[PDB]
């Protein structure tokens, strides 16, 4: 109280409270897990359909930052969409001024700097959405970076953002992402997401998958519906 | 007294700026410790490398950032603000090179960094960057140099130093060590830095928990010691 | 954690026979490498076994100077497991009274006190060694 | 001037004249048209000296900043992009053609030609400057594939040598540089070393 | 009147710019500094103590030159002093360029005071928490001025700022004679630092600068050692 | 509490309360139903008259030939968003000579609304827009709540007493796809009529109908024009 | 762009039932000299549209980056909508007309042709902004030499075949080689049909 009304006021013990509040806000949303294959990066987000009137694909949380970069925002959807727009702008500017696809590391660093610049001013508030960036390139392998409201962003072999981040990590650490390919890893992602789901507190959800790697010629595209069901079939096979 | 600690540009009754001290304290939020030791012909810095998750990528967590091939930095404190300051330092070094030719000396580099921080603290527009910036680098005519220059805007010349949660203990250990004049050799400097960190943290210092960076007169280029070199230095330290 | 104890049981008497042959040295190197591997592998039981066996071989062979060097080397080893060093110091202090020559006993007591100085686990062993030194 | 580059397997060899004439007078006879833009990248300056020099430093700061930020050696195409943007934006005022050659661990040794007008294209060999309209025929009849370092130098030495004699704006001494994975070697041919006829 | 001790752009009922007084207190709570003006030259001395033996005493200098014949010593917040010195150097060089004559001490001091006052007129900008003490030798007459965060400048003959400034001022008016010389002025300044100096005065802990007709120059540790040994 | 004044202050629980209040701003307006069949996107809105002898307030606005909206919220923000969408549609026509996609316009609206919810200086756009349009992918019925989040809905309904319309649309979602213009309009009118209290009835003076189809440009039916659709509606039980 | 430095030859394109075909030379002639001879003057924008232009290749190259990012953004949204050949044409017309109004126009006479929803599109926006729809278009000289020929084939028979289109341009660029001082005997052919956009080449002549 008193030191937590603005993002530019350091707490007496040395902690910017608004950033922690944004982290809590992102913690208040659904789970989104990114798992790095041996030859790609797979994104999976549990997209809760708040009402039956939605169009099975509305407000999807999987965004294509660029051709090779996939983003798996989870949290305040408006902030996530704004961040996706800024990431696309940065990717376009990097390609125009340098001529080659912006490396996932550099794009993540620039977007993280942009996010952190919004937790330093009193006239702006920290982004309430945490996002993970994924891409594949033979030149630089598959990279999966997660940037939260605080602005910190280091690479991950596999990360989960949302309500059941800890539950997702418990059953993701039990997966060998070092060697597996992006074919069975999709089924693993579907199963892990289905495990981390209340199903009594959340009425229903529409699993949406995504991947980028060698199997997709290096580009990031929505997982084909033909094989997406196979992942859904495996998840259903898993009892939870 | 306590009602003046909500804005950075308001002076306390006794003549203090409370927000700058608050940022100094926030420096410790990362829970890490970093130490720099300036040898006779070398400058070595060692910082903790905490990876409290099996899914993290240990290669992307390193806190030792290379501002330039000849100048080095280790950010301690808040990660995001530390990375922002590292990017600003890289920009400052590049601009100095572009405008004056010769590489900007480390002292000048983060003197510019500290001036930026101070201008931040004077005009109440942005929260001060809560991240201590420890610089190293061989300077012609002045031997190895390590400069710590902090949020409030203070930069000084250091024979040895440290920033982080365990700063007072590490500095006391260095003072106990720095006083017995002896051959400050590369191996000796690295050993003393690692020993100070181990005693302050009271840890066995597994090779994957530390990250070291050394700049030497013979090789005046920032080099991040790999796991093998760190392990060899540790085994030499033990015996 | 790998539990090299089974391997140590077989590799101990083999090297012990060569050590009792008299050449030693190479036995010292082999046991040193085995101890390094075991300690890096968290082999408390086998590490203690190897330490005690090597100290026993050094003492039995009468390599007094070698005994001192090896005692110090194994005591100052990287991340040396506490229990193994404790048992090694216990064996050394059990041998100290056996050795009768005043100079050799004094030197061994000095090395044992140096190794155990500032250690809580071998604190009572240090007290006993200090009492023995005071008596001598 | 006469700046030429030719890429071989595992590296690239580039060379340029050492003549810089202010109208009808040679102000400098020891000019260097082989500008090091990075550890393993160079740019050849042709056209207005001030425009060539200033754009050289400008590209260095951007690439040098970029190289440090990515902690990975810059791609030659990265050098090509910056020159094209800088020249095209300033083309109506900037008169200078930059031929940039270098090696990267991404694809190998490449040479990119940016003639006056912000034209960016990658080719095995490229000759620019006023003297380029003199060795065009002789260089074409000598170009081949698979040249080694020794073969490349003999090509570059003669190619520039032919134009130097046939052109009046290029002269002085021969500058060459070999850029590859191992490193960069800068050799200067003066006096007898330059082939004659 | 606790309600008006916050903003620098509002007047208290009694008519006190509270923030300026608080900044002056912060200045008086800094490192000691004493300067004496002699008929031949001026002397500036500040105590340079680092919190531990781990600090390079030579890396940061409290006494810095503004031009060939102007000096600067401070007592308070050093980071603010760095910007103050940068502005002073810029002002001196601007005056030199416009007039091609080294900026007189009076004019440089006045412009530095104007720079200081520039920050005490708008909310959101903290007054400079350092009071500068300027040396000088222009027109063959030694000068000594003090510029404060309030913007006011005076012509101190000899004064001590920072911690224990009352004791320094009391020491002055006792050992100060208007007809001294540079060496005697240096000795008096060293003694004045001593009476407000905690611990041994090592060569690396006290930094002094003579600013006579020859110009301003920071005495190297050797000369400071010689002077302290002579006094000691 | 004290975190209830600005959009740039984060509540301890993790909510920007000002955004919640902007969202609540929708319910102060009249109920509006928007629904789409295979070829048509019809949205029916209820018009409220300030006085008995005052023209009923316009609720269905015209944006472009293929993009219609219903405003359920602040008149100020509703009109501002309508003007911005009109400008975007005109720019798309001028530069591309092609109808600006409804999805892209909705995304632009969301992006523009997000900024007021992230930077101090102006309140969030307290208007809920039901965007109906026809493009290459068929009819689109979006809802752009003040929270800067838009949902692509088959048949949405915002405004006061809108829950009944939403429930009816959920019940009859199946028939919406394979229905003609008349049946779609009648279902929308039934959804609106469910929202009204028992006494009030769907009269020709307080219903506005907007339709965009395969070959039919946007049309706003008011007063008698609604009569052909209104007649034949089953009397409410 | 006030004094072109590297320019281009003519660009030819004739529309047939089922798609459209375009071709262009690969000779970048700075002034009268063949500065470059391996450049591509016809690159695709999307699966159902392709373009190629004359004039300053640098100016056109700038257009390549703009369209690529401008085109790439199209699929990033993943909404299904893609810039129709008219859509790109309309953007181009305002793109250059806006640039010309500020005395810095792109000295790059473009031609954009594509196949969309069963109809072919062949537009040409000149270096200044003029644009129209014709069954067959040729830039620069091609209007003088190849363009007159294409009316004769279209006037008597406005319907053509892919092979009839293939040689027609060949008989079009062949005459370009004979009576032109800036042509080159290495050209690409761009075919756009339901199967997509394909670029192949070069090709020579007797």
């Amino acid at each position: 109280t008193g030191y937590d009304l603005s993002a530019s006021t350091f707490s007496p013990d040395g902690r910017v409270f608004q950033v922690e509040y944004a982290m809590k806000a992102v913690e208040n949303s659904s789970t989104a897990i990114g798992i790095r294959c041996k030859d790609g990066v797979v994104f999976g987000v549990e997209k809760l359909v708040l009402s039956k009137l939605y169009e099975e694909g509305s407000n999807k949380r999987l965004f294509n930052v660029d051709r090779h970069v996939g983003m798996a925002v989870a949290g305040l959807l408006a902030d996530a969409r704004s961040l996706a727009d800024i990431a696309r702008e940065e990717a376009s500017n990097f390609r125009s001024n340098f001529g080659y696809n912006i490396p996932l590391k550099h794009l993540a660093d620039r977007v993280a700097m942009y996010v952190h610049a919004y937790t330093l001013y009193s006239a702006v508030r920290p982004f309430g959405c945490s996002f993970m960036l994924g891409s594949y390139s033979v030149n630089d392998g598959a990279q999966l970076y997660m940037i939260d409201p605080s602005g910190v962003s280091y690479g991950y072999w596999g990360c989960a953002i949302g309500k059941a981040r800890q539950a997702a990590k418990t059953e993701i650490e039990k997966l060998q992402m070092k060697e597996m390919t992006c074919r069975d890893i999709v089924k693993e992602v579907a199963k892990i997401i289905y495990i981390v789901h209340d199903e009594v507190k959340d009425k229903a959800f529409e699993l949406e998958l995504s991947w980028v790697g060698e199997l997709t010629n290096g580009r990031h595209e929505i997982v084909p519906k033909d094989i997406r069901e196979e992942a859904e079939k495996y998840a259903k096979e898993s009892l939870k | 007294s306590a009602g003046f600690d909500r804005h950075i540009t308001i002076f306390s009754p006794e003549g203090r700026l409370y927000q700058v001290e608050y940022a100094f304290k926030a420096i410790n939020q990362g829970g890490l410790t970093s130490v720099a030791v300036r040898g006779k012909d070398c400058a070595v810095i060692v910082t903790q490398k905490k990876v409290p998750d099996k899914l993290l990528d240990s290669s992307t967590v390193t806190h030792l950032f290379k501002i330039t091939e000849n100048i080095g930095c280790v950010m301690t404190g808040m990660t995001a603000d530390s990375r922002s300051q590292v990017q600003r330092a890289r920009y400052e070094a590049a601009n100095w090179k572009y405008k004056y030719g010769y590489e900007i000396p480390v002292d000048m580099l983060c003197k510019r960094i500290a001036d930026i921080s101070q201008v931040y603290t004077q005009n109440a527009e942005m929260r001060p960057l809560g991240c201590c910036m420890i610089l190293i680098g061989i300077d012609e005519e002045q031997g190895p140099q390590v400069y710590k220059c902090d949020p409030a805007g203070y930069y000084c010349g250091f024979k040895a130093t440290a920033a982080g949660v365990k700063q007072t203990e590490s500095t006391s250990f260095l003072e106990k060590k720095v006083k017995k004049k002896f051959d400050w050799t590369f191996e000796q400097t690295v050993e003393t830095a690692i020993t100070c960190l181990s005693t302050v943290l009271s840890i066995d210092f597994k090779p994957s928990e530390i990250e070291v960076g050394v700049v030497t007169v013979e090789n005046p280029k920032f080099r991040i010691l790999t796991e093998a070199e760190i392990d060899a230095h540790l085994v030499a330290l033990a015996e | 954690e790998v539990d090299y104890s089974a391997t140590v049981d077989q590799r101990l008497p083999e090297c012990a026979k060569l050590a009792k042959e008299g050449r030693l040295q190479e036995v010292i190197e082999t046991l040193l490498s085995l101890e390094k591997q075991t300690r890096t592998a968290s082999d408390m039981v086998s590490t203690s076994r190897i330490l005690v066996a090597v100290v026993k071989m050094c003492y039995e062979a009468k390599e007094w100077d070698l005994l001192n060097e090896n005692i110090m080397l194994l005591s100052k080893r990287r991340s040396q497991l506490k229990q193994a060093v404790a048992k090694m110091v216990q064996q050394c202090c059990t041998y100290v009274e056996e050795i009768t020559d005043l100079p050799i006993k004094l030197r061994l007591i000095d090395t044992l006190r140096m190794v155990t100085e500032g250690k809580i686990y071998v604190e009572i062993e240090r007290a006993r060694l200090t009492k023995t030194l005071a008596t001598i | 001037t006469t700046i030429m580059a030719v890429q071989f397997d595992g590296g690239v060899v580039l060379g340029a004249d050492s003549r810089t004439t202010t109208g009808s007078y040679i102000a400098n006879r020891v000019t260097d048209k082989l500008t090091p833009i990075h550890d393993r990248i160079f740019c050849c300056r042709s056209g207005s000296a001030a425009d060539t020099q200033a754009v050289a430093d400008a590209v260095t700061y951007q690439l040098g900043f970029h190289s440090i930020e990515l902690n990975e050696p810059p791609l030659v195409h990265t050098a090509a992009s910056l020159f094209k943007e800088m020249c095209y934006r300033y083309r109506e005022d900037l008169m200078a053609g930059i031929i940039i050659a270098g090696w990267d661990p991404q694809e190998g040794g490449q040479v990119y030609s940016v003639p006056m007008g912000g034209m960016m294209v990658r080719q095995s060999f490229a000759i620019g400057g006023s003297g380029s309209s003199y060795i065009y025929g002789y260089v074409d009849a000598t170009y081949r594939e698979g040249m080694t370092k020794e073969e490349c130098l003999q090509f570059t030495a003669n190619a520039l040598a032919l134009a130097m004699e046939r052109d009046g704006s290029s002269g002085g001494v021969i500058r060459l540089a070999a850029i590859a994975e191992s490193g960069v070697e800068r050799q200067v041919l003066l006096g007898d070393q330059i082939p004659k006829f | 009147e606790r309600g008006y001790s916050f903003s620098l752009t509002t007047f208290s009922p009694s008519g006190k710019l509270v923030q300026i007084e608080y900044a002056l207190a912060a200045v008086a709570g800094g490192a000691p500094s004493v300067g004496i003006k002699a008929a031949n030259g001026v002397v500036l001395a500040t105590e340079k103590k680092q919190k531990s033996i781990l600090y390079d005493e030579r890396s940061v200098h409290k006494v810095e030159p503004i031009t060939k014949h102007i000096g600067l010593v401070y007592s308070g917040m050093g980071p603010d002093y760095r910007v103050l010195v940068h502005r002073a150097r810029k002002l001196a060089q601007q005056y030199y360029l416009v007039y091609q004559e080294p900026i007189p001490t009076a004019q440089l001091v006045q412009r530095v005071a104007s720079v200081m006052q520039e920050y005490t007129q708008s909310g959101g900008v903290r007054p400079f928490g350092v009071s500068l003490l300027i040396c000088g030798w222009n027109e063959g007459r030694p000068y000594l001025f003090q510029s404060d965060p309030s913007g006011a400048y005076f012509a101190w003959k000899a004064t001590a700022m920072g911690k224990n400034y009352v004791n320094g001022k009391t020491f002055l008016e006792k050992r100060y004679n208007e007809d001294l010389e540079l060496e005697d002025a240096i000795h008096t300044a060293i003694l004045t630092l001593k009476e407000s100096f905690e611990g041994q005065m090592t060569e690396d802990n006290i930094e002094v600068g003579i600013c006579n007709e020859a110009g301003f120059r920071r005495l190297t540790p050797t000369e400071v050692k010689d002077y302290l040994a002579a006094i000691a | 509490n004290q975190y209830d004044n600005d959009v740039t202050v984060w509540s301890p629980q993790g909510r920007i309360h000002q955004i919640e209040y902007a969202m609540e701003a929708v319910k102060q307006g009249s109920a509006t139903v928007g629904l789409k069949s295979k070829t048509h996107a019809v949205l029916v809105a209820l018009k409220r008259a300030q006085s008995e002898l005052a023209a009923h307030q316009k609720k269905i606005l015209h944006v472009d030939n293929h993009i219609g909206i219903s405003i359920a919220g602040l008149t100020a923000d509703a009109r501002l968003l309508c003007n911005f969408m009109r400008q975007e549609c005109l720019d798309s026509r001028f530069v591309f000579d092609r109808p600006l996609p409804v999805s892209r316009l909705v995304s632009l609206i969301g992006s523009k609304t997000q900024i007021p919810t992230q930077r101090y200086g102006r309140r969030p756009y307290g208007v809920g827009l039901l965007i109906a349009g026809y493009d290459d992918m068929g009819p689109h019925i979006f809802q752009t709540c003040p929270s800067a989040n838009y949902f692509d809905c088959r048949a949405m309904s915002i405004g006061a007493r809108s829950q009944s319309a939403r429930t009816y649309l959920e019940r009859h979602m199946s028939e919406f796809m394979e229905c003609n213009l008349n049946e779609l309009v009648k279902h929308g009118l039934r959804a609106l009529r469910e929202t009204l209290p028992a006494e009030q009835d769907l009269t020709t003076k307080n219903v506005s109908i907007g339709i965009v189809g395969k070959d039919l440009e946007f049309t706003i039916y008011d007063d008698d024009d609604v009569s052909p659709f209104l007649e034949g509606l089953e009397e409410r039980p | 762009t006030q004094n072109p430095m590297v320019t281009g030859t003519s660009v030819l394109g004739v529309k047939f039932e089922g798609g459209v075909v375009i071709a262009a030379d690969m000779l970048g002639s700075y002034g009268s000299l063949a500065r470059f001879r391996n450049i591509s003057r016809i690159m695709r924008v999307n699966n159902s549209t392709m373009l190629g232009a004359s004039g300053d290749y640098a100016d056109f190259q700038y257009l390549k980056q703009v369209l690529g990012q401008m085109v790439i953004d199209e699929e990033l949204l993943g909404d299904g909508h893609s810039y129709s050949p008219r859509a790109i044409h309309s953007w181009l017309t305002r793109a250059m007309y806006s640039r010309r109004s500020k005395m810095n126009p792109l000295w790059n006479t473009m031609v954009i042709g594509g196949y969309a929803d069963g109809e072919s599109f062949l537009g040409y926006v000149d270096m200044l902004g003029v644009a129209y729809e014709a069954p067959s278009l040729a830039t620069g000289y091609g209007a003088y030499l190849a363009q007159p020929l294409l009316r004769e084939v279209l006037e008597k028979q406005p319907v053509l075949s892919q092979t009839e289109a293939r040689d027609l341009v060949e008989r079009c660029m062949r005459v370009l080689y004979y009576r032109d001082a800036r042509s080159y005997n290495r050209f690409q052919i761009a075919t756009v049909t339901e199967k997509g956009v394909e670029i192949e080449g070069p090709l020579s002549t007797e």
